[PDB]
């Protein structure tokens, strides 16, 4: 479909412009698409609102969390060498997404000699 | 007073807290805290019960009982949203005030009320509740009696 191009082509667009995470948000009138490209965060592209639940069950089914239900918080996983973290929440205007991605010694951890 | 609260809203982390009995506008002066904190450079987030009005720019998220979502689990579910700022409605109990306090330690600036007749009151409850009495030196930026 076009939608599942869409949300794949923007993980690369993320992934270009060297973003931590994609701030997928539904507001009343608008849908607004946002990175946080190095702590700072980024307007990158408002597409039409009536998307707003296409973009929400193609990123939910790609982390295997249930379509249907959009009245709880769902985190799932998937993996792309980037591996993200899904994590939707609901609320006035549908649910929010948001995807954390995340690229794939003992004493360097923290751990000390003895 | 404003130039003090604008200070202290604009903080990269910490506590604020409204206190006060019932009909005291508390939200009314929190919804003009992040009103005026409502920029695109920030990503603000909030979870109510009810929602009182929408900020437009702002998410707010309802405390649902039909789903079992409560404000400890709706405050939870925001902190993985990657937010800038948080406000939470009240913190009613300890496991709400928990998550509070370790979200204004891992670099969020938390809000919220707590029905208290004075500023010291805010410190008080947080300490009743089972708050280690440390942990509220160090997060808590101020309280605001109204």
């Amino acid at each position: 479909a076009p939608i599942i191009k869409l949300i794949n082509a923007m993980l690369g667009e993320a992934i270009k412009e060297g973003a931590s995470d994609i701030h997928i948000e539904t507001f009343e009138k608008t849908l607004s698409i946002r990175f946080r490209v190095d702590g700072v965060l980024r307007e990158v592209l408002a597409p039409s609102r009536k998307l707003s639940s296409l973009l929400v069950s193609r990123v939910k089914v790609m982390a295997k969390l249930d379509i249907a239900e959009k009245r709880v918080p769902q985190d799932g996983r998937i993996s792309l060498a980037v591996d993200v973290r899904v994590s939707t929440m609901p609320s006035s205007h549908g649910e929010r997404v948001v995807m954390r991605l995340l690229d794939k010694d003992l004493h360097s951890l923290g751990m000390t000699a003895h | 007073n404003h130039d003090n609260f604008r200070r202290l809203i604009k903080r990269p982390h910490g506590i604020i807290l409204v206190t006060g009995p019932t009909g005291s506008g508390k939200s009314t002066t929190l919804y003009a805290g992040l009103q005026e904190l409502n920029s695109s450079e920030r990503n603000i987030l909030t979870v109510e019960d009810p929602i009182e009005f929408d900020i437009d720019g702002i998410g707010q998220t309802q405390v649902n009982p039909r789903v079992d979502m409560t404000f400890a689990r709706g405050l939870r579910a925001i902190l993985r949203q990657d937010p800038d700022v948080v406000m939470v409605g009240e913190i009613r109990d300890l496991e709400t005030a928990q998550i509070a306090v370790q979200a204004s330690l891992t670099g969020h600036l938390v809000m919220s009320t707590l029905h208290t007749n004075t500023a010291v009151g805010a410190v008080t409850r947080l300490r009743d509740m089972g708050i280690e009495p440390f942990l509220i030196s160090s997060s808590l930026l101020g309280v605001l009696a109204q």
